[PDB]
């Protein structure tokens, strides 16, 4: 530390890189997406960690895969946060 | 059909193909998805000779 | 931190300051609700009903689409169960650790922690019959735990 | 636990002054906290201070100077009974002349200097010079 | 020693295999489906041996069909990649499983399926009433199809493993034909227009060198066999095509199942050589202006079309209107991409990989292509 | 009616009675009445600012206050150049209680909610007067003289709706509360 360093307005991720509960306001790190692929031609929307498995109602029926953190996709685009 | 835009941008050609009694919406799909969100995840190490 | 490890960690949820909508969304609180009854049937409990809301259908949560909470909605119907999931889950465990020792009586480590998830019955329970969500005479035994996870 | 809230405060700013600094963070804000510090204000001890909201309990930023030397918390809470005071603040300050034991009474939170013309005796919390 | 090594027995010895158990371990398998550490061979070779647990003790029909609906949708899940095509082995026996389900399901016309029958709407045991099995036949044969298109996508088109796999389109044909037959008499008009939307999709790009033949055949005067003549009564590709086009133009509350049917209404007219029909159909649709808001897929087809009314007008002797219609198609420099026969090399150097595997996936098949040479030459 | 749409309120007043008139008026009109649904008030006034400038309020009973939100803004355009040359925000009105723990006499009637309680309802009035922003932090700060001044950091997408109305808010708030109140547009969106 500096020893005299600014506390009320932080940096954009130079002082949003730390902890989410050790920021000024919490804040989730996850985010929502808007998606659409073909194996599955419908407009579904998913958490980014999943957690489970989602269903497909195509041909397909498996679009994620919950993993230790987000949720690694498939071969199918669609995405989208939107704001948050 | 061009989804680039690029091939009708002279004012010349606009109105080459409008039809007489203004083109009805009847015949006409209108996609409701926004493709803005569709981004195709490049588990990115996928490369091309420099 | 940790009430019998030794332990210290942190890995808790932490939830946004807005609290909108957020406007992108639908199924009025109305169209939630019959959402949420039909999951409890399959025997989906509380925990995991929110979880199978949230990871593939449009809520962020099932408290800013409804002035309820998931356990309240279900409770004013009738239809939630006679004791809390967390109770149950800890009942459930300490079964398969009994079998398992009276299968094995050299196997002391489990015989130990045993202990723990006995103990942590009890103060459980202790929270729940003060408040009177629990008859004020029941009690935890082995008897009452072989009948009560069945 | 943090059994009490304004006991682990107080150090903070404690030995954030000692270091050289002018800028804190201090929570989990009790209202306590607040009128404690409006005290120490008026006084002329540290400055204008922003209270940050969050749903949890809050956060609160201070602006401070040099001229505050230690601010402690004296716990349990004893009472007083205006015939105890002068036993109490001969122990607890530098001199007669300046320090500020603070209370808490039925008529609000204040110096002692204060309840003695109001004729309230009460609760003690801290001290401050 | 240790017992080995039968294949771990889904029941213990003793329990009685009652209808309530077999749909409990249903059940359990299921909730096992699309979980980060389930094999999926097991999983298929698990609801294989639960249906012959379902036939050796006729356990109710509405179970066997339910059963086989969760085994092709498990093949179809057996692949964790929705972009990658399904391996030989996996797509026959998913083929044979639609077939089995589609011959059980057209001995019992008694049994109602469908997307619309809740999961406490499931009549599996009651006699009295319409079997009513949560299942749709129409979105796994759209599946089907799907995994059918990424194996014509992923196949080299010059080597001979493409003919070999083309030779399943028609196994493929045959299916969406039964599920046909079978939503006239049952399904509701919006699943109707959708297989009318699948069967004009595998015949409006075949040329009917059948309705050619009794063309170029007029009957002057050998007498052979009346059944000869029960075998020639195949509905003309023509007429099929035009009844199947009507219904949906009279029932469809989409505009794109609509838009896709008039599209290839229009190809097949032109490919025919019937200039006249594929012209006042283009007009009649006022396609030409609303296009551009419609979905890319959408607008291959319209590119497709277009090109082949092109083809047709040429075919006619009408240079003038032929060369109209190709103008601004072999003008762009991009006909490659505006038909989706590919990309050009030379814009592999502008644009995102994530961008370039979804236009590699909206890629017409091989059998789908126009010659590009034949395009520029005309 | 026109007169009484306003009760707990005094139905007679001049200026209350010449705005509700043609207020449902306009709901009663086939102009708009494909979503307008013959809603009423409960009172109305108008309050100035120090911009020599004049400021109108709607207030409404608050099981209606939902149904306003749905449209909010073309209702707001509307009024705003049928009424013209004052603002126009709506709000919502409670029967704030003293509490039992002692500023008026209990007789243990009930418990108080904490919905009814004071603090809850003047927060409860900021998210009405900004609400197409949709409040992204708050921060106070206390002056030397014992005051307080309340930041509002609000969202930077939906600017040029709130941008001119973006002072003469803060005067809405000073007649109804007490307190000074500053907007503010944050450094960054998360």
């Amino acid at each position: 530390m500096p020893l005299a360093k600014d506390l009320l307005h932080p940096s954009p991720e130079e002082e949003k890189r730390k902890h989410k509960k050790k920021r000024l306001v919490q804040s989730p790190n996850s985010y929502f997406m808007d998606v659409k692929c073909p194996g599955c031609y419908k407009i579904t929307t998913v958490f980014s960690h999943a957690q489970t498995v989602v269903l497909c109602v195509g041909c397909s029926t498996v679009l994620c895969q919950p993993t230790g953190g987000k949720a690694r996709l498939t071969e199918g685009c669609s995405f989208r946060r939107k704001q948050h | 059909a061009d989804w680039t835009g690029a091939t009708y941008q002279d004012k010349r050609y606009t109105n080459k193909y409008s039809s007489q009694f203004g083109g009805g919406s009847q015949y006409a799909y209108f996609h409701e998805e926004d493709e803005t969100s569709f981004q195709l995840v490049d588990t990115a190490r996928t490369q091309k000779t420099a | 931190g940790r009430m019998h490890a030794p332990g210290k960690g942190l890995s808790q949820s932490a939830l946004p300051y807005r609290r909108s909508v957020p406007t992108w969304l639908k199924l009025t609180s109305d169209d939630v609700k019959e959402q949420i009854y039909k999951l409890a049937k399959k025997g989906l409990t509380p925990s995991q009903i929110g979880v199978i809301l949230r990871d593939s259908h449009g809520v962020a949560q099932v408290r800013f689409v409804t002035g309820n909470k998931i356990l309240r909605i279900l409770k004013s119907k009738g239809l939630a169960p006679d004791l809390p999931e967390d109770l149950y889950h800890l009942i459930k465990k300490a079964v398969a650790v009994r079998k398992h020792l009276e299968r094995n009586r050299k196997d002391k480590d489990a015989k130990f922690r045993l202990i723990l998830i006995e103990s942590r019955i009890h103060r459980l329970a202790r929270y729940y019959k003060t408040k009177r969500v629990l008859p004020p005479n029941w009690k935890y035994e082995s008897s009452t735990a072989s009948a009560l996870v069945a | 636990v943090r059994m009490n809230v304004l006991a682990d405060a107080l150090k903070s700013i404690n030995n954030a002054e000692k270091r050289g600094k002018r800028q804190v963070l201090i929570r989990p804000c009790s209202k306590v906290i607040v009128r404690f510090l409006t005290v120490m204000m008026k006084h002329g001890y540290i400055g204008e201070f922003e209270i940050i909201d969050d749903h949890r309990a809050g956060k609160i930023v201070v602006n401070l100077t040099g001229r505050l030397n230690k601010c402690g918390v004296i716990s349990p809470r004893f009472d007083v009974q205006l015939k105890d005071l002068e036993k109490w603040q001969n122990n607890l300050l530098p001199s007669r002349q300046f320090g500020f034991i603070v209370l808490t009474t039925s008529a609000g939170i204040m110096d002692h200097e204060e309840a003695r013309r109001k004729h309230t005796g009460g609760k003690i919390l801290g001290f401050f010079f | 020693v240790p017992l080995v090594k039968e294949k771990p027995k889904m029941f213990a010895k003793g329990t009685e295999i009652t209808h309530a158990v077999v749909i409990k371990k249903l059940n359990e398998i299921l909730q096992a489906r699309g979980k980060k550490g389930t094999d999926r061979a097991a999983q298929i070779e698990l609801l294989q041996l639960l249906v012959q647990i379902a036939s050796e003790n006729n356990l109710g029909e509405g179970v066997i069909v339910k059963i086989k609906f969760n085994i092709i949708a498990s093949l179809y899940d057996y692949n964790p990649n929705l972009a990658t095509y399904m391996k030989p082995e996996m797509w026959q026996k998913c083929l044979d499983c639609i077939n089995e389900l589609m011959d059980i399901l057209f001995a019992n016309p008694n049994i109602f399926v469908g997307e619309n029958i809740l999961e406490e709407s499931e009549n599996l045991q009651n006699v009295d009433q319409p079997l009513r099995v949560r299942g749709c036949i129409l979105t796994l044969v759209e599946r089907m199809d799907e995994e059918f298109t990424k194996i014509m996508q992923n196949t080299d088109p010059h080597s001979q493993e493409y003919v070999e796999h083309l030779k399943d389109e028609a196994q493929v044909c045959a299916i969406i034909e039964r599920v046909q037959r079978y939503l006239e008499e049952k399904g509701t008009t919006e699943e109707i227009c959708r297989v009318y939307l699948r069967r004009i999709l595998h015949t409006y790009y075949k040329f009917d060198y059948k309705a050619h033949q009794r063309q170029l055949t007029p009957p002057e005067g050998s007498s052979k066999s009346e059944q000869d003549q029960a075998e020639n009564e195949g509905e003309d590709s023509a007429v099929l095509m035009e009844r199947l086009c009507k219904y949906i133009y009279a029932k469809d509350r989409t505009d794109r199942i609509r838009t896709c049917a008039i599209l290839c209404h229009i190809y097949h007219h032109a490919l025919h050589s019937r200039w006249y029909q594929a012209r006042d159909l283009m007009l009649m649709s006022h396609l030409q202006d609303n296009i551009q808001h419609a979905d890319p897929p959408v607008q291959i087809l319209y590119n497709r079309t277009m090109v082949q009314l092109g083809i047709c007008a040429f075919r006619q002797g009408l240079t003038k209107d032929a060369h109209n219609a190709l103008l601004d198609i072999q003008s762009s420099g991009r006909a490659k991409e505006l038909l989706g026969q590919g990309l050009l090399l030379r814009s592999l150097q502008e644009r995102n990989q994530e961008q370039e595997k979804v236009e590699r996936r909206r890629q017409v098949p091989f059998h789908l292509h126009i010659n590009l040479e034949l395009l520029e030459c005309v | 009616s026109a007169k009484i749409v306003k009760p707990n309120g005094e139905k007679p007043d001049e200026f209350e009675s010449g705005i509700s008139q043609a207020l449902l008026e306009l709901e009663m009109n086939s102009d708009l009445k494909a979503q307008l649904r013959e809603l009423n008030i409960t009172a109305a006034k108008e309050i100035e600012v120090g911009g020599g400038r004049k400021a109108i309020i709607i207030f409404v009973p608050v099981p209606q206050l939902k149904s306003f939100q749905k449209i909010q803004v073309r209702l707001v355009r509307e009024l705003e150049k049928k009424f013209s040359g004052k603002h126009v925000v709506f709000i919502a009105q409670r029967r704030i209680l003293p509490k039992p723990t002692r500023k008026s006499r209990t007789k243990n009637k009930q418990k108080r909610p904490r919905s009814r309680t004071l603090t809850a309802v003047h927060d409860a009035i900021l998210e009405d007067l900004v609400f197409p922003s949709e409040i992204v932090g708050k921060r106070i700060r206390v002056k030397l003289d014992g005051s307080r001044l309340i930041k509002v950091h609000l969202d930077k997408a939906q600017q040029n709706n709130v941008e001119h109305k973006v002072e003469t808010f803060s005067g809405v708030y000073k007649k109804l509360t007490g307190k000074d109140v500053n907007f503010e547009f944050p450094e960054f969106q998360l």
